[PDB]
């Protein structure tokens, strides 16, 4: 509903040879817009949207610094946390980090937050009143203590209400046009005849943004969804989203079910059948 | 704009 | 470690001689190596990987993606491979599904 700005990081450790590749995205909804890698010679922060390259140089020179210096932050901090689990140096571990903003009704910050993993698990949190940690295991009370100590949350605090919030409205300007247009599902039934007699019914919906939307199936006597068998949502490749759900009905009972498809891009829900 | 992530874990 | 889930798909209905993308969306994965290629008759095609970006639950997401126009003999799949599988994961592109 409300918009949002993130960045998703990614730190994986090199078995015995002291490197760490860092990769960040920049999202704006579900809009990718930056990148970095330095896996790359010289690596510098990249725009992945055209709308971006309205930024000049002395952005692109400014984000560069603070990813660069964010990678060896990352860089250390993945020999740290080795050092709480005492593995070995002989394998290769994954840091990562996802942080962000919703911008509320006020030009204001609704809600934000900032979450790190260790090989895929759940490490420490910000908590929602941006001034408190969760930690998830016994070392991340570790990072926790050392985190209060030093007052950390007020860094990302003081990010999240003021910087955060000002950039992801000043992001909403300049690509006006394709970020705040949300763009409803293209929807149609398809039949396919397969079972000796069963009969496949598939529930499509193409070309929709953002990406969260809710398909379902309805028979005519039940009040609960069907059974479906039903994709992940998945991109389009051009910067929409598309998913379907299909279930298996008698032959010649096919219009007695139905395909319920809700997206905010829709002024109400949305009824379809094999027609 | 990103954040500064500067403090170790 | 999570094995990967692997979607390939058209952008836009099938049309046998009409331009289309091709798509191979892998998610779920942990940890984030993977190898994943398209492949037109068992060759792989040049094709744009993504920028490497997670879920919620941590589990990893990738999108391979190139130009193809289907018709109705040339067959499209994705290769993956990943520490979860000792034999690569291959999916043949439907129309339908």
């Amino acid at each position: 509903g409300p918009h949002s700005l993130s960045y998703f990081y990614t730190a994986v450790s090199r078995p015995d040879r002291g490197d760490s590749r860092f990769i960040a995205v920049g999202y704006v909804d579900d809009t990718q817009f930056v990148r970095f890698d330095n896996y790359a010679p010289n690596p510098r922060m990249e725009p992945r949207v055209p709308w971006i390259q309205q930024e000049g140089q002395d952005y692109w020179d400014e984000e560069t610094r603070k990813v660069k210096d964010n990678a060896q932050t990352y860089g250390v901090g993945l020999n740290t946390l080795r050092g709480y689990y005492n593995q070995s140096e002989a394998g290769s571990h994954t840091l990562q980090s996802m942080y962000g903003c919703y911008l509320g009704p006020d030009g204001l910050l609704l809600h934000g937050y900032r979450q790190d993993a260790y090989d895929g698990a759940d490490y420490i949190a910000l908590n929602e009143d941006l001034r408190s940690w969760t930690a998830a295991d016994m070392a991340a009370q570790i990072t926790k203590r050392k985190w209060e100590a030093a007052n950390v949350a007020e860094r990302r605090r003081s990010y999240l209400q003021g910087l955060c919030v000002e950039s992801l409205r000043r992001y909403l300007e300049m690509g006006k046009d394709t970020l705040q247009r949300a763009e409803p599902p293209k929807t149609h039934v398809t039949r396919h005849p397969s079972s000796d007699l069963g009969v496949t019914l598939r529930c499509w919906a193409l070309g929709f943004y953002p990406k969260e939307i809710s398909l379902t199936w309805q028979r005519e006597g039940q009040d609960q969804s069907q059974d479906m068998e039903l994709v992940e949502t998945r991109p389009s490749g051009d910067g929409t989203f598309q998913k379907w759900a299909a279930l298996v009905v008698p032959p010649g009972e096919e219009q007695s079910y139905t395909c319920h498809v809700q997206h905010e891009g829709l002024q109400e829900p949305l009824t379809l059948r094999w027609d | 704009n990103s954040d500064t992530v500067g403090w170790s874990w | 470690a999570r094995p990967p889930k692997v979607q390939v798909y058209s952008r836009h209905p099938a049309e046998n001689g009409k331009p289309n993308y091709l798509n191979c969306y892998v998610s779920g994965f942990h940890p984030p190596q993977i190898e994943i290629d398209l492949l037109k008759n068992g060759e792989k095609m040049n094709a744009e990987q993504s920028d490497l970006s997670f879920s919620k639950d941590w589990s990893f997401y990738l999108l391979v993606h190139t130009e193809f126009t289907p018709n109705a003999v040339d067959q499209y799949s994705c290769r993956v491979k990943h520490v979860t599988l000792d034999k690569p994961k291959i999916v043949k592109w439907d129309r339908d599904h």
